[PDB]
C-alpha cells in the first residue's frame, strides 16, 4: 500500500525503532542513503545500513538480519517484484519501499499491513483495480475473468521503466520535517541528475523535476542571502544553471570534453577517422584556438570563457545540434571548489563501478557514498579521475565496436556483444556501467548509420561476466528517438524467451532489463527473442 | 651469408633471391624485359595502382590510420613459434630467438 | 591408393551434415544439466569431455588420421568441424587424447 503522508505513517513510526537500510548501488540510491542517514543521525535513530548489490545478496543480508530487525527500509529496490514471496518475512516486520522503479508489483501494491510503498501518488501510475486481479455457467465466467486478468496484467506489466527520484522523496520528507540542509538538498539534485545522465526518465519531466528543485533552491539562496548581505566563502550555494551539456568539461580540456561526451562524440562520428576534422571545423566557426582548446578548462585564458556557453549554442545551432544547453544546478563552497550536479553524479558513479580488482564492489559502495560528503573532496577527486578514464574507455570501446562492425541488426533488434579478453571488458563487466555503455553505443550508431530502418531499432547487448561459471550479463535498451518515453519491453521479453527455451537465465539485477546467462544458451535465447519480438 | 646472428635476427623478413635456370620462366621475364625497355623509351594477374596514388595512398595510410590489435588466437602462432624453434636449432639455418614472433605481430599491423 | 580420395570426399558431405544433426540434437537436451555429465564413465576415464560433437570429430579424425598416410583431406575436415563448431584449432580441447588410462 501507498504511504499518504511520510511523516506521520513512515518517519514518525520508524523514529523510535532500529531500522535497517538495504541500499542498492546506484547513485540516486545513494544520495537518498545520505538524506535518510542525516535525518536518523539527528533524531539518534540507531540505525544499521547494509548495501546490497542484486536481489540475491538482499536475500542474504534479510535471512542474515531479520532475527533482529523488526522494520526494514529498502533504497531502490524492491517495489518491482513481490517482496513477501522473495524474502519470505514473518507476519509482524514492516517493509518501507523508496524505489524508482515501475511498475510497482500488484502484491505490493494491494499488500495493506506488511508492504509500505514510500512512492508519490501523482506518479506516471496505472495500477489495475483489485477485482479485475485478484479473488456450468458460473465456473465458464470464472475462467474468462481469469483470462481477461492474464491479458490486463501483462498489459500492465509488460513496459518496465522509472518514476520521481528516491533521493527527491527523502528531501521532500526532510522538507516536511523541516531538518532540510542544503547539502540535503544539494544530495537530491544529484540524484535528479542521476536519473537524467543514466536516461532513466523523459526530458520533460527531468525538466520538471527541476522546476520543482529550482523553488527549494531559491528558498535555500534566500535563508540567510539577500543582494546586500551575503554569507562567508565557507557555506555552501547551489546555483541554478542554464549550463553546458559536455561532460566534466571545467575539470579537464574542452579538448578532452567534446571528445568524450556521448552526444558531441556521436554526431561529429569521433570513433571514425574523418570526424576530427569535423570537430576541427565546429571549433574554427566558434573561433577558439587549438592550444586553448586543448589546454586544461581552468587554465584556459579568462577572455574565452565568459560567453563559451552561449557561443557553443549558437555554433551548434547552425550546427544542427539544437540543444547543447541543459538546465541543471552547480554548487560552490570554499574558494576553489566548484561541480555541476553531472559531475558528482559521473565521479560518484566511477567510484560505485570502479575497474580495481582490489576490495571489493562492497568496498567500492563505500568509497562512492563517503565521496558525497564533503569532509571525503579528496575522494570526489579522485572519483573525478576515475570517471575521465572511465569515459575515455568508453569511447574507446564504441569506437572498437562500430569500426569492427559488431553491431548487427537481428531483425527485430539490433545486436552487439563484448569479447573476452579484449580492452576494458573487466571495466564493462558490471551491469551498471555496461547500460551506459549500450546506451552511448546505441547513439552512436543511430548517429553512424545511414539507413532509416536502423535508426529506430532497439539494442540487445552481450558481455562475458564470468569463467569460473561460464555466463555472459545480457542488457536491453529502447530506441534512442527523441520521441522515446524511456519505456522498454526487454525485461519481459528476456524472461518469455528464457521460459520459452528452458534457458539457464539468471536474475540478480534489479532492473529486469539486465540478466545472466549461460553462455551456451545465448543461441537459442537470441533465435527465442527474434521470434517473440517478430 | 657469413654474417652472425645478432645481425641476423635484427632482420624480420629476410629473402633469397636465386637465379637458376628455368626455360619457361626465362622467356616469360625475357618477354618482361624487353616489352619494359619498348615501354620506357624516351618516345600475379592484378593490375597495380598508379605511382602517384600509391604514394598518397601510402602516406594516408601511414599518417592517418592506425591499427590496433584485439586478438590473434595466440595458441596457433605460439605452437608455431615453438616448433619453428625447434627445426632451427635442428638445422642451424637461421637463428630465431625472440625476435620472430615480434615480427609476427609487426607483419599483421 | 586413390579410392581415399573419394571416400574423403563423401565423409565431406556426410560428416558434416551428422556434425550438425547430433550437436542441433545434444545441444538442445534439456535434461542436460551439464553436457559434461552426458558422458558415460568406465574404470581408465579421466578426460574432462565437456561438448559431444567435439570429442565425435576428434575420433573420427584420429582413426581417419591413422588409417591413410593422405592426413590432407582429414586435417581440412578437422578445420572444417572445428569451425562448425566453433571451436579453435591449436587449442588444448582440439587435440586427440586417449580416453582410457590402460593399465595392464
Amino acid at each position: 500500500m501507498f504511504v499518504s503522508d511520510f511523516r506521520k505513517e513512515f518517519y514518525e513510526v520508524v523514529q523510535s525503532q532500529r531500522v535497517l537500510l538495504f541500499v542498492a548501488s546506484d547513485v540516486d540510491a545513494l544520495c537518498a542513503c545520505k538524506i535518510l542517514q542525516a535525518l536518523f543521525q539527528c533524531d539518534h535513530v540507531q540505525y544499521t545500513l547494509v548495501p546490497v548489490s542484486g536481489w540475491q545478496e538482499l536475500e542474504t543480508a534479510f535471512l542474515e538480519h531479520k532475527e533482529q530487525f523488526h522494520y526494514f527500509i529498502l533504497i531502490n529496490c524492491g517495489a518491482n517484484v513481490d517482496l513477501l514471496d522473495i524474502l519470505q518475512p514473518d507476519e509482524d516486520t514492516i517493509f518501507f519501499v523508496c524505489d524508482t522503479h515501475r511498475p510497482v508489483n500488484v502484491v505490493n501494491v494491494y499488500n495493506d499491513t506488511q508492504i509500505k510503498l514510500l512512492i508519490k501518488q501523482d506518479d506516471d501510475l496505472e495500477v489495475p483495480a483489485y477485482e479485475d486481479i485478484f479473488r456450468t455457467m458460473r465456473r465458464r465466467q470464472r475462467r474468462e475473468w481469469e483470462a481477461r486478468r492474464r491479458d490486463i496484467l501483462f498489459d500492465y506489466e509488460q513496459y518496465e521503466y522509472h518514476g520521481t527520484s528516491s533521493a527527491m522523496v527523502m528531501f521532500e520528507l526532510a522538507w516536511m520535517l523541516s531538518k532540510d540542509l542544503n547539502d540535503m538538498l544539494w544530495w537530491a539534485i544529484v540524484g535528479l541528475t542521476d536519473q537524467w545522465v543514466q536516461d532513466k526518465i523523459t526530458q520533460m519531466k527531468y525538466v520538471t523535476d527541476v522546476g520543482v528543485l529550482q523553488r527549494h533552491v531559491s528558498r535555500h539562496n534566500h535563508r540567510n542571502e539577500d543582494e546586500e548581505n551575503t554569507l562567508s566563502v565557507d557555506c555552501t550555494r547551489i546555483s541554478f544553471e542554464y549550463d553546458l551539456r559536455l561532460v566534466l568539461y571545467q575539470h579537464w580540456s574542452l579538448h578532452d570534453s567534446l571528445c568524450n561526451t556521448s552526444y558531441t562524440a556521436a554526431r561529429f562520428k569521433l570513433w571514425s577517422v574523418h570526424g576530427q576534422k569535423r570537430l576541427q571545423e565546429f571549433l574554427a566557426d566558434m573561433g577558439l584556438p587549438l592550444k586553448q582548446v586543448k589546454q586544461k578548462f581552468q587554465a584556459m585564458d579568462i577572455s574565452l570563457k565568459e560567453n563559451l556557453r552561449e557561443m557553443i549554442e549558437e555554433s551548434a545551432n547552425k550546427f544542427g545540434m539544437k540543444d547543447m544547453r541543459v538546465q541543471t544546478f552547480s554548487i560552490h563552497f570554499g574558494f576553489k571548489h566548484k561541480f555541476l550536479a553531472s559531475d558528482v553524479v559521473f565521479a560518484t558513479m566511477s567510484l560505485m563501478e570502479s575497474p580495481e580488482k582490489d576490495g571489493s564492489g562492497t568496498d567500492h559502495f563505500i568509497q562512492a557514498l563517503d565521496s558525497l560528503s564533503r569532509s571525503n573532496l579528496d575522494k570526489l577527486y579522485h572519483g573525478l579521475e576515475l570517471a575521465k578514464k572511465q569515459l575515455r574507455a568508453t569511447q574507446q570501446t564504441i569506437a572498437s565496436c562500430l569500426c569492427t562492425n559488431l553491431v548487427i541488426s537481428q531483425g527485430p533488434f539490433l545486436y552487439c556483444s563484448l569479447m573476452e579478453g579484449t580492452p576494458d571488458v573487466m571495466l564493462f563487466s558490471r551491469p551498471a556501467s555496461l547500460s551506459l555503455l549500450s546506451k552511448h553505443l546505441l547513439k552512436s550508431f543511430v548517429c553512424s548509420t545511414k539507413n532509416r530502418r536502423c535508426k529506430l531499432l532497439p539494442l540487445v547487448m552481450a558481455a562475458p561476466l564470468s569463467m569460473e561459471h561460464g555466463t555472459v550479463t545480457v542488457v536491453g535498451i529502447p530506441p534512442e528517438t527523441d520521441s522515446s518515453d524511456r519505456k522498454n519491453f526487454f525485461g519481459r521479453a528476456f524472461e518469455k524467451a528464457a521460459e520459452s527455451t528452458s534457458s539457464r537465465m539468471l536474475h540478480n539485477h534489479f532492473d529486469l532489463s539486465v540478466i545472466e546467462l549461460k553462455a551456451e544458451d545465448r543461441s537459442k535465447f537470441l533465435d527465442a527473442l527474434i521470434s517473440l519480438l517478430s | 651469408v657469413d654474417l652472425t646472428e645478432p645481425i641476423i635476427s635484427r632482420f624480420d623478413i629476410l629473402c633469397v633471391v636465386r637465379d637458376t635456370v628455368d626455360p619457361v620462366q626465362d622467356e616469360m621475364l625475357a618477354r618482361f624485359v624487353v616489352g619494359s625497355h619498348v615501354r620506357h623509351h624516351p618516345s600475379y594477374g592484378v593490375e597495380p595502382l598508379p605511382q602517384e596514388v600509391l604514394k598518397k595512398y601510402i602516406i594516408y595510410a601511414k599518417e592517418r590510420v592506425h591499427p590496433k590489435l584485439n586478438q590473434m588466437d595466440q595458441d596457433k602462432v605460439a605452437k608455431m613459434y615453438s616448433d619453428l624453434r625447434k627445426e632451427s636449432m635442428a638445422t642451424g639455418s637461421i637463428p630465431i630467438t625472440v625476435r620472430h614472433i615480434e615480427s609476427m605481430i609487426r607483419m599483421a599491423e | 591408393t586413390f579410392s581415399q580420395d573419394y571416400v574423403a570426399n563423401e565423409l565431406t558431405q556426410s560428416f558434416f551434415t551428422i556434425t550438425q544433426k547430433i550437436q542441433k540434437k545434444v545441444t538442445g537436451s534439456r535434461n542436460s544439466t551439464e553436457l559434461s555429465e552426458m558422458f558415460p564413465v568406465l574404470p581408465g576415464s579421466h578426460l574432462l569431455l565437456n561438448n559431444p560433437a567435439l570429442e565425435f570429430i576428434k575420433y573420427v579424425c584420429k582413426v581417419l588420421s591413422l588409417d591413410t598416410n593422405i592426413t590432407n583431406q582429414v586435417n581440412k575436415l578437422n578445420r572444417d568441424l572445428l569451425r562448425l563448431v566453433d571451436v579453435g584449432e591449436f587449442s588444448e580441447e582440439a587435440q586427440f587424447r586417449d580416453p582410457c588410462r590402460s593399465y595392464v
